[PDB]
């Protein structure tokens, strides 16, 4: 359960005006005996993914 | 730290429980006792009166 | 390597034989080296022995 | 009630069922529990081994004896289930004997009434002789529990539950018992 | 089932043991041991007559100790009977114009 | 005060330091009437203790049955694993849907006791400590098509076994089962 180690690490990039991306900042998160990873964590809550699966209101039997 | 660094950190308190007591009068040591009364008091009274 | 030996078990002792025999029935099938149980202080049923004889893989019942 | 070959080797041969008139009648292998208890490696105490040594026994024709009176230096005595056990005849065991005899022999109603009666010679006893002394004796003195100041109840579970031999709890369920009696004093004497 | 085996067993064991099981599993030790007890009464009847037949004029004392000692057994009985009932019981549970709220006599007081 | 005076009374025993004084006179010691009566010699090794009995019945059984003669006693590669309830050199077996289990591995084992014999009898075997179920029989275990063939089977330093089943319609050789060096049992 418990990890000796934990590293996150990556790009943080600002979409501009013209929708291109650039590189303004880095992840640097290091961690000896953890119980997690606390980036990942933030990033779920306070942000989102680029895609979102939404269900149907009635699963539909296809065969 | 997951609940090890934030489940240890929590102490263990005391409720008091109710010791009711007789409330028997305080006896003093003897020479605090003497302060009180005059000197010439010893062998003057009839204690069985 | 290949030894084994035994667990005696008091039967007048209910608690004893409601932890104990699913131990065994447990450490039998991870192949713990128990060659058999003698159950001690009683003889059990026909039925409760019966579930001894079958469900726990050992090798011989011992009854005093 | 077996040691050695000699002993055993009538039941290995059939030869044993001769002597009643039977015809042989021999048996697949024996167990020797008494026999292994002064082993080099077992566990049972060193002065323990020196008492089983002592007791001399005696042959079958007469081990009923232990029922009575110490056979061999051994007795019979009742468990809280009414099983006979054979046990040594030590201080301790033939005042157990005793206790059977005169205490949990009686009915329910007369119980009470003996232990209020025989009480100060059954707290002399467990004192002098068994393996669980009277809780409530400070310096050697036989009280009673009510008796006892949270003080002195304190020091005599540590007395009789840590071992200053090996500097530790003898199981750490007495160290959880004492600690629970000790946050008790707590709770009772705190104004707040 | 190991409770209820017509024998005496030690009740701090049975307490325990009893805490662990299915209710089907308690009805059924219940229903062993009321026969047990049965057993026991309908053999200290028996015991009863062969004690007032005798009485009626060794042997006798025999007759005697046959009936103590079917009461320690039967005592053993009803304690674990007591033990049960206890098992049983315990699956069961688990205007104001004075000024002293808001002083409006001030002009803060109000929601400045 | 009955239970409280004999609950848990015999563990004080092998714990003198827990007990007041550390005095033995104090303690239940559990102990046989009979029994007592060979229990003379303190801190004997239980090997010593044991084998004494076992030595024993053999220095007589020896003398009665076997006229003092150790050269009468029948020899067996290894001594084990009978149930109290019950010559061919270059043998072929054939199994079918109908072929009983336990009359199939008497035949691959044969007559005499040796390594051929733990090998299809033995129903358990060791890995480490542990005993897991007898993969050999787990093979050989007989049905349609599968075809055993021994050869040297009355030498045991020797005899190979070799199963033999369809394979892409033809009949090959899936399984050797034989001795490598003196005492290991490949099973190629
Ligand atoms: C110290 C001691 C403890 C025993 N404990 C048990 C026990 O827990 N369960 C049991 O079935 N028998 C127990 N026995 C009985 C033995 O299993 C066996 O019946 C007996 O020791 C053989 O008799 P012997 O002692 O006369 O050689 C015990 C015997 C002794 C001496």
């Amino acid at each position: 359960n418990i990890f000796s180690s934990v590293k996150c690490f990556g790009p943080i990039k600002v979409e501009l005006p013209t929708k291109e991306t650039v590189e303004i900042g880095i992840v640097d998160y290091e961690a000896g005996a953890s119980h997690g990873n606390p980036v990942v964590d933030f990033l779920k809550r306070n942000g989102s993914t680029l895609e979102q699966k939404v269900n149907l209101e009635n699963p539909i039997p296809i065969a | 730290n997951g609940n090890s660094a934030d489940a240890a950190y929590a102490q263990v308190e005391i409720q008091p429980r109710a010791n009711i007591q007789l409330d028997f009068p305080e006896l003093k040591p003897y020479k605090q006792v003497k302060q009180i009364a005059p000197a010439e008091l010893e062998g003057l009274l009839d204690l069985e009166r | 390597k290949g030894s084994t030996f035994g667990i005696n078990l008091i039967y007048v002792n209910p608690f004893m034989l409601q932890w104990g025999i699913p131990l065994i029935k447990e450490l039998r099938s991870k192949g713990y080296p128990i060659q058999f149980l003698t159950i001690g202080a009683g003889v059990p049923s026909l039925e409760v022995a019966s579930e001894y004889i079958e469900t726990l893989g050992l090798k011989y019942l011992g009854l005093k | 009630g077996f040691g050695s070959a000699d002993d055993t080797y009538p039941y290995l041969t059939g030869e044993w069922s001769t002597k009643f008139d039977y015809p042989p009648m021999p048996f697949d292998g024996f167990l020797f529990g008494s026999r292994v208890m002064i082993a080099k490696e077992v566990k049972t105490s060193p002065d323990a081994k020196k008492c089983i040594a002592a007791c001399t026994g005696v042959p079958d024709d007469k081990w009923e004896q232990t029922y009575k009176k110490p056979t061999g230096g051994i007795v019979t005595v009742r468990s809280e289930m009414g099983e006979p056990i054979h046990k040594i005849a030590t201080r301790g065991v033939m005042l157990w004997k005793e206790f059977d005899e005169t205490i949990f022999n009686l009915p329910k109603n007369k119980l009470v009434p003996t232990l209020e009666a025989k009480r100060d010679y059954i707290i002399s006893r467990l004192n002098a002789d068994f393996q669980k002394p009277w809780f409530a004796t400070v310096n050697g003195q036989a009280r009673d529990l009510a008796t006892m100041t949270y003080e002195e109840v304190a020091k005599r579970l540590v007395e009789l539950m840590f071992i200053r031999s090996t500097n530790s709890w003898f199981d750490v369920t007495w160290r959880t018992f004492t600690g629970d009696f000790l946050r008790r004093v707590e709770e009772r004497f705190t104004k707040s | 089932s190991a409770g209820g085996i017509r024998r005496p067993i030690q009740i701090e064991e049975f307490k325990t043991a009893i805490s662990g099981m299915s209710d089907m599993e308690l009805a059924q030790i219940k229903t062993e041991i009321e026969n047990s007890i049965n057993h026991l009464q309908r053999s200290n009847a028996r015991l009863g007559k062969y004690i007032a037949k005798l009485e009626g004029a060794g042997d006798l004392a025999l007759y005697k100790d046959s009936v103590r000692e079917n009461e320690i057994v039967l005592n053993n009985y009803n304690e674990r009977v007591d033990a049960l009932e206890q098992e049983t019981v315990y699956r069961k549970t688990g205007v104001d114009m004075d000024n002293s709220n808001v002083d409006v006599v001030t002009p803060n007081s109000i929601f400045i | 005060f009955e239970i409280f005076f004999k609950k848990d009374s015999l563990w004080q025993s092998e714990h003198l330091e827990a007990v007041v004084d550390q005095d033995v006179q104090r303690t239940c010691i559990l102990h046989g009437p009979v029994a007592a009566q060979f229990t003379k010699v303190i801190d004997e090794p239980i090997k010593s203790i044991m084998d004494g009995i076992h030595d024993g019945h053999i220095k007589k059984l020896l003398h009665q049955y076997y006229g003092d003669d150790e050269s009468k006693i029948p020899a067996v590669e290894y001594f084990g694993g009978e149930s109290p309830v019950d010559s061919e050199d270059s043998a072929v077996f054939k199994a079918t849907s109908s072929t009983d289990e336990e009359s199939w591995f008497k035949a691959l084992a044969g007559s005499e006791i040796n390594w051929r014999h733990a090998s299809f009898l033995c129903s358990f075997i060791t890995q480490d400590k542990m005993f897991v179920s007898n993969p050999i029989r787990k093979v050989f275990k007989p049905s349609q098509g599968m075809v055993v063939e021994i050869s040297n089977g009355n030498t045991s330093s020797k005899t190979v076994v070799t199963l033999s089943e369809p394979v892409q319609g033809e009949l090959k050789p899936t399984v050797i089962l034989k001795l490598l060096k003196e005492n290991i049992i490949q099973m190629e």
